[PDB]
């Protein structure tokens, strides 16, 4: 029952689950009645969802993955837990290889979990093994990690993955589990179709929505004192405990370096200490400023794309975007650095049609430079498509969280006075209608 | 689970009209293809008309321009307007919810095809 999962969880891996979803996903794999899809975040609970069932399975669990780094790092950890896990890769000595292939062909093999590349899984040099495994009914699950690699609307398309559809079909008896971290509903629809996944596909997608975060859009065209507006915003978000004075830290994002330097200074002078972060600075300078912000010598940082959340923070109570980001995902990713501690936080986008256009041009320029180097890809469509969705995020009226959830493919979220539009629908209508007056400035 | 239920069926005279709706219960996010099928007793199921996610509509050549299907996106309900009926059109009418992506905010959801109960429709 549930009983089995608890014991195998503690006895081996030494744990309860990180998410009640992670639990219910794993459980549904284990019952093995249905193919299953998992789109969780970079939180490696995805791994556990297929691994734990595999050990309960009284049969062999194949596990496709696209490159070796990914495999090795996991199979090592699986070994550390005293688990009969095996890799079959083209970076393997002839003798190692032939020893495993032999293992698989045995009545009652050593191997419980086989990590294969799509290359090996395709190669005729493995097919008979495959068939004989099937024939002895010794295959208990087929797993497809980084499933997004099957979709051209994905960020990491690998033709090899396309072959996997046929494979699933061949391995009829066995359920299939697909997993990824980042899947637009287009990707997920590609997955279900490309990997010929049997209905009913059971789905375990972690929603992108987060209660404690408050999204809003402002229009730089409808603001007399921009710098002042930012001060007020930073101030309201910080100093949530006024007897202490200033509590928490926050981020300001720019496209350009001059913007960053200039904006740090303007904020600092208005009484809100901020330091700049851009690739323009020397490496030493950057690593110092990061510490200052991390130790809360400086409550605010003003940064370009080069942040990369190398070391992210719990008490980030505001992320303000001075220019629109390249993608809805890029804004979600960036803004998502806010409120990791679960305490109320503020995410603000400062939209401009002037900005929209300059970035649209820069996207077009850096796409044309790849088309002449390479050619016409369905990914070039996606680059612009990804950006159009975020222009639409700004320019349309509606729950800011539900606009996000549409793009990522989540249920309509429980906002609860959790964004500008949900809080005051009339002031948003005003601000939009206002952008039409000031359309010609 | 998911429920697909039809209504709007009944008895009419030749050259009459009816409007049919199949109501989709459950945490629906999308339905790849909602399809209208009719079952004359003692004969083969007939494909009638169908609407894709994003409102693209196609109809059988036997019911072209007489029948017309629509989605009240807000309602989450699809309608088959049947005007200029004939005794041929006398059948049971039901829907196929092909590629029915359901999902709650817990992350827990499914993807399956559902078939409706179906409403009796007689044309004198
Ligand atoms: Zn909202």
């Amino acid at each position: 029952p549930e009983r089995r999962v608890r014991s195998t969880l503690k006895k081996v891996f030494g744990f309860s689950f990180k998410t009640p979803l992670q639990e219910s996903a794993t459980m549904a794999v284990v019952k093995g009645n249905k193919d299953v899809f998992v789109c969780m975040p970079t939180g490696a609970g995805k791994s556990l969802c297929y691994q734990l069932p595999a050990l309960l399975a009284k049969g062999i669990t194949i596990v496709v993955s696209p490159l070796i780094a990914l495999i090795q790092d996991q199979v090592d950890h699986l070994l550390t837990l005293k688990v009969r896990v095996s890799s079959l890769n083209s970076k393997l000595s002839a003798q190692e290889r032939k020893e495993l292939l032999a293992d698989l062909e045995r009545e009652k093999p050593q191997t419980k979990i086989l990590y294969i590349t799509p290359e090996m899984a395709a190669s005729s040099s493995f097919q008979p093994t495959l068939n004989s495994l099937v024939s002895r009914h010794l295959l208990s699950y087929l797993v497809v990690d980084e499933a997004h690699c099957v979709s051209q609307w994905g960020h990491d398309f690998r033709p090899d993955y396309l072959r996997l559809g046929a494979l699933r079909s061949r391995l009829g008896h066995a359920p299939c589990v697909a997993l990824t971290a980042t899947a637009t509903p287009q990707v997920q629809e590609d997955v279900f179709a490309a990997l010929h996944l049997k209905k009913p596909v059971a789905i375990f997608k972690t929603p992108c929505f987060r209660a404690n975060l408050f999204y809003d859009v402002q229009f730089k065209e409808l603001i007399s004192d921009p710098y002042g507006n930012l001060k007020d915003f930073c101030l309201k978000a910080l100093g949530q405990e006024a007897d202490k004075g200033l509590s928490g830290c926050g981020i300001v994002y720019c496209r350009t370096r001059e913007a960053c330097e200039q904006l740090a200074i303007e904020l600092s002078c208005r009484g809100v200490n901020a330091k700049a972060y851009h690739a323009g600075l020397k490496a030493s300078e950057r690593t110092l400023v990061q510490n200052d912000w991390m130790e809360e010598k400086v409550p605010v940082i003003v940064a370009t794309i080069s942040f990369g959340m190398g070391v992210d923070k719990a008490n980030v109570r505001f992320v303000a975007h001075w220019n629109i980001a390249k993608s809805m995902a890029g804004y979600y990713q960036e803004s998502g650095r806010a409120g990791r501690d679960g305490k109320p936080s503020w995410c603000r986008l400062y939209y401009s049609r002037n900005d929209r256009d300059q970035v649209s041009f820069l996207i077009r320029k850096e796409v044309a430079k790849l088309q002449e180097k390479r050619g016409n890809k369905a990914s070039d469509k996606a680059t612009i498509m990804a950006f159009d969705a975020l222009v639409t995020f700004c320019e349309e009226l509606g729950c800011r969280h539900a606009a996000i959830a549409k793009y990522f493919g989540d249920a309509l979220p429980a906002c609860a006075k959790g964004c500008d539009h949900c809080q005051n629908p009339t002031a948003v209508r005003r601000r939009l209608e206002a952008l039409e007056r000031s359309s010609s400035w | 689970q998911v429920q697909l239920v039809e209504n709007g069926g009944g008895n009419v005279q030749a050259g009459g009209s009816l409007r049919l709706s199949c109501a989709a219960s459950g945490s629906i996010f999308s339905i790849n293809r909602m399809t209208w099928y009719r079952q004359a007793p003692g004969k083969e199921r007939e494909w009638v008309a169908a609407i894709t996610s994003g409102g693209s509509t196609n109809y059988a050549d036997s019911v072209k321009g007489r029948f017309t299907i629509s989605r009240d996106s807000a309602k989450g309900t699809v309608y088959l307007q049947m005007n200029s009926l004939k005794p041929e059109d006398t059948a049971v009418y039901y829907c196929e919810a092909y590629g029915t992506y359901t999902l709650a905010p817990t992350g827990e959801g499914e993807y399956d095809d559902y078939w409706g109960q179906g409403t009796q429709v007689t044309v004198s």
